[PDB]
């Protein structure tokens, strides 16, 4: 079934953060608003409304989340370790870091931001978008990854973590360092 | 009709049934414990 | 050949190893209660290296604002351990010229 | 060996010490409507593991959150209530932390005769040889 | 060693197993047409060469209290209590059929 | 955690259940339009120990 | 450098109970 | 010839391990209505014998269950209920069980301490004259 | 061939120190419920062996899972549980872990002095003739 | 030792202040335009390795 | 060295019983308004100290009073009360003071442990060749 | 031919407590 | 790896991975 | 495990905003 | 021999004609 | 005492009829 | 030197 | 800390002043 | 003969406004008589 | 000289054996009012001495009555009463009584350990050299 | 002696 | 201790001391 605004309640604390871990609840209505962070961790959902609003942290590991829709607004990080995501929607404003630990994500948009660190640790990706910046730790480590773009950014440090790259941007400012 | 059947667990039959396993149960580790302690002294005898 | 570094072995070097880290749980379990102290941790692999360093550990629960580092379980362990170790280190050093003495005298 | 015990006991010992404190930290816990973090305190649980990795080492794989809802409670005035006027409180259940209680510190203890055991065992053994 | 450590460790082992036993019983004091279950322990010789001096002691569940439970009148139309003896026959989920 | 301590909590947090939800109906005794409700306990699962299967 | 303070209970506190001394909580950190 | 000593000494310790064995039983089938084939069990006791005619070794020469009456217990819904609703019980008496575990005990270890010294005595014996 | 005896009682201390590790092991994963309920932890067991084709040497011939059916609990609040609320806990009984903690820690000091006597004899061999 | 035992005697030590808080509430009963004071807790945790 | 040792469990177990005399003077003068010294008493806690820089001996460095407010009462009668009939009382708080008394102890008996143990140590080392 | 088990508790206790795995025995 | 819902002691953020947990 | 310097304290605040 | 020992073999019985008969 | 054919095993029957 | 430490002798 | 002159005894007056 | 005396234990621990020790036994501790 | 320990060491088990039987006097003698010497009882006490000027043993020098004031009650039909009414009983307190009991008995016991540690160091005496 | 002291024997 | 070389008597406990 869905959640209903009365069972919205029953999932919410002081401070207003919904928790709806191990909960049966398969769609959230549309235009859907957090106070504070926002838990859908091993959650049946496969799909996240259209205009959702988090006024915290989005958790969603070990789910099964699938899609996530233009539009969201999200003010601190994304967690969607282990989750079922198989692309990222351009036009996500994310307020902090983007953890995509052990998906089946494939695609990325160009010229993504990430105003925290960046994970791809395991993935299936092939290849990162032109242009991305990151301001802070990007993990690599067990990925696919094995030719750069040819501009990046990246203000922290670079984790190849065991994968090999050959092809390294010709436009390349570093804050860091690279750690095989 | 018009009525439910409870258990019929005598409570008191319960507790008594407690008591007794108790005092069983450590009966027998005292036992246990005699039966170690004659084994160690009975270990000087390979102790030339 | 023939030498008393070779008819000792390591074995002259690990007693006093075992001393010293002695020494450091001691410290360590002395200083529970003090406030701000880290636990000092001894590599043995050092003083080996030494023989042919006074490390800190890392905590497994959070402080509660004294900033002290021991856990007593802990040290209370690798004393018992580094005690029984001593022990063996004796009886193998003190052999070694048990069995060099007997070889000189013949009896 | 028997010193392998130590490390399998006294690990036993540490993760004991981890259960203790987080029911320690669910039992002073168990009536705090507000919390520094912006998070209502959740009961908190210490799931062990077996470190495969004969001796087999017991470890602390991280703590976890219980998954039993929050209790709401109709307090309409308080700063903390939202427009209903719920306020939430933590999900502690203090049987469970009774409980754990005891079975901490049965088992903490019975892990010190293993240890004590193993300790008359390598004192003999060294007996032999003198 | 002597076989004394184990003929009493077996007797202390299920005297923990009876505990269980009568601790179901009062977990389950308010359960609706619950049938307390009995336990009692058996004397098992250790038939062989030797002195007849070891007997083992085990227990087991040797029936069920089967006696009338106390009725709670409640003016419901859908209870009813079976008077005296009798069950009432159900299918669970397996739909094995079994007597409540 | 030794099985008969774990039964008997068993017994502890059905009965809290049963009190909590005696408790809602006496608070509700003045609501109009207010329907009882009752707590109703079954026993839970019975495992043979002595026997591999 | 020395490191000290109040042991026991007073010490083992969240900060915002300030039962500790400033100056003494200070000495917790490092001295020379 | 103090290897006559070892003899009687170790008859005594078997015959002290079962009396202990026989009290063990006892204690664990003080409650028990049932049996293996058909019988309630009935306290057992080991006799002790001596065949005096140097040294008289102990010799146990078999079982012999306790004489006194079972104890009767009134439980009228039990399944072996007889016609009068009473079902018996082993006439093991807690007492008499615990001073037999005392005694058997401290008798066992006396006789260590007689073969521990008689085997002294064969030592000394083997040194005399050098 | 000249120290026939030590190889048999030092392959009993290596065979009961396995015993009292895999002891060790049961005890400190007791209350280790880990993940799913075939990963569950379950009492291991050393198994003796004797090859007789003079000496018997004592073999470990593997650790062997116990066949005791895993402890179940109810508890719908442990994230780990399962459709039911159940988690299933390790078959480990700590009376038997007890005992073999008796059993390891005598047995294992037992042939400490059989092995020390053992050497006894080899001394006093070489003194034949002197 | 172990620090569970600060750790409760941490919140024993509060449950007082907060029981101090509720006793002048009932002292105030009679008094005239007192305004009752609200008792609750915080949970706070110590961040750190472990 | 393990003498050493003995200096850092003494200065150990002096820094636990300046502490358990501090607690005993804490619970003594949890109600005493006056004093020899017109001061109201504050509770005090003896400073520990360690310089670290092999055996780090824990030094007592002084006594410092708690900082916390003295407890004011509402004693107007009283004859040492303030203009507003206030009269001032120690800060003593009995929870602390009980975890002091408990944790003192504990401290003090572990240390003695470790001496009595490595008290062992420098005894086997004298018998080392001999 | 080998004489192979369980040793310590699992062993000395009745067959019907059935402990030790079937094979083993 | 093993729990899928372990915490983190690490101060929040928001910004950093915490890789105090076992993060895989 | 051990490590070359020394671990951090633990921050127990009141607002975690304010570290 | 002591009179009413227990003997330590299965204890001929009832039921299964075979130890009503066999001596 | 010494014999020549190894001493029989226990049997500890649940049931001595089943046998 | 602990600051402020008390002293041991009269005021 | 072994000195040469014995150490004078503590003194638990009710006032300081008298002392 | 110059030694010192005194009350063992209880008596001579309490501070000396208890007055429980007699004055002549008391003025044994500094060494007198 | 080890021997004049023993003659320290023993003359303090006799002074803290008197300072016991001196204890049981005044428990016994708390609630009596008559007296076989016409004088009230009154709580009595040892004096111990040193005679410092090597080895200084402790001497009871004599047993002294504490100075406290009888405990007056108020009884004006008792025998004994005086003519405002009051009767007179023993001046002892029951908590400083409890303290002597636990001070004498460690005292006692302390000496014992001191005693008998002194006699290990001239036994190993005798045994230097050879 | 201790000018206190007791008598062993009888006032 | 103080050997003497005549027995030492025996305590009288009276329970009244002019009675003795």
């Amino acid at each position: 079934y869905e959640l209903d605004y009365y069972s919205k309640f029953g999932h919410t604390d002081n401070y207003g953060n919904l928790d709806l871990r191990n909960k049966p609840y398969t769609q959230l209505p549309s235009g859907f608003v957090v106070k504070g962070n926002l838990n859908i961790s091993q959650t049946p959902i496969k799909k996240l409304p259209k205009g959702l609003d988090v006024g915290g942290s989005l958790e969603a590991t070990n789910s099964a989340l699938k899609t996530i829709r233009s539009g969201t607004k999200i003010k601190g990080y994304a967690n969607l370790l282990g989750s079922k995501i198989e692309s990222w929607p351009r036009g996500i404003k994310l307020g902090g870091y983007l953890n995509l630990t052990d998906t089946p994500l494939k695609t990325l948009p160009a010229k993504l931001r990430v105003k925290g660190d960046l994970s791809v640790i395991r993935t299936p990706i092939s290849a990162l978008p032109e242009g991305l910046v990151v301001d802070g730790n990007l993990y690599i480590g067990g990925s696919a990854l094995q030719v750069f773009p040819d501009t990046m950014t990246v203000k922290g440090n670079i984790f190849l973590g065991g994968n090999k790259i050959t092809k390294w941007p010709s436009n390349l400012t570093l804050g860091g360092a690279v750690a095989p | 009709t018009g009525a439910i059947e409870g258990s019929n667990v005598n409570a008191v039959g319960e507790m008594t049934a407690l008591i007794d396993l108790q005092r069983q149960f450590e009966m027998q580790v005292k036992m246990m414990s005699t039966a170690e302690e004659m084994d160690k002294s009975s270990d000087s005898l390979l102790r030339m | 050949a023939i030498s008393f570094d070779n008819a000792l072995g390591i074995h002259q070097h690990t007693v006093g190893v075992r001393e010293r880290n002695a020494e450091v749980i001691s410290t360590n379990i002395a200083q529970a209660n003090t406030p701000g102290y880290k636990a000092r941790g001894l590599d043995f692999a050092k003083e080996l290296q030494a023989a042919t360093d006074k490390l800190y550990r890392l905590p497994t629960q959070p402080d509660t604002g004294d900033g002290n580092t021991v856990d007593l379980d802990l040290e209370r362990n690798l004393f018992m351990q580094n005690q029984i170790r001593h022990q063996a280190s004796l009886d193998f050093l003190g052999s070694k010229f048990k069995n060099l003495t007997k070889a000189i005298k013949g009896e | 060996s028997l010193f392998n015990v130590f490390n399998v006991t006294g690990s036993a010992m540490s993760a004991e010490s981890v259960r203790l404190n987080t029911t320690s930290s669910n039992l002073a816990n168990a009536d705090s409507v507000s919390s520094s973090a912006k998070d209502t305190y959740k009961a908190r649980h210490a799931v062990f593991g077996a470190e495969l990795s004969d001796t087999v080492p017991v470890k602390v794989m991280g703590i976890v959150e219980s998954d039993k809802p929050l209790s709401a409670e109709y307090n309409p005035d308080h700063p903390l209530a939202n427009e209903e006027g719920y306020i939430y409180k933590p999900n502690v259940n203090v049987m469970e932390e009774m409980a754990n209680m005891i079975s901490a510190s049965r088992a903490y203890q019975t892990n010190v005769q293993v240890a004590d055991s193993s300790k008359q065992m390598l004192l003999r053994t060294l007996q032999m040889g003198q | 060693m002597d076989r004394a450590l184990f003929l009493a460790m077996s007797g202390a082992k299920q005297n923990m197993q009876a505990l269980q036993l009568r601790a179901n019983n009062l977990a389950n004091v308010s359960t609706t047409g619950f049938r307390a279950d009995l336990a009692q322990a058996r004397s098992m010789q250790a038939y062989g060469e030797g002195h007849p001096s070891r007997v083992f002691s085990m227990t087991e569940r040797p029936g069920h209290n089967f006696a009338q439970g106390s009725v709670i009148t409640t003016g419901r139309d859908l209870d009813v209590t079976i008077e005296g003896s009798g069950w009432i026959s159900v299918l669970d989920h397996t739909g094995k059929e079994g007597l409540t | 955690m030794h099985p008969a301590l774990w039964v008997s909590k068993t017994g502890l947090d059905a009965q809290q259940t049963n009190i909590a939800t005696i408790s809602n109906n006496l608070a509700n005794a003045s609501t109009v339009g207010y329907k009882k409700s009752r707590a109703v306990f079954e026993d839970l699962f019975y495992q043979n120990i002595n026997q591999p299967g | 450098n020395m490191v000290a303070g109040i042991p026991g209970a007073l010490s083992n506190q969240p900060p915002a109970d300030a039962s500790i001394p400033q100056d003494v909580a200070q000495m917790k950190d490092g001295s020379v």
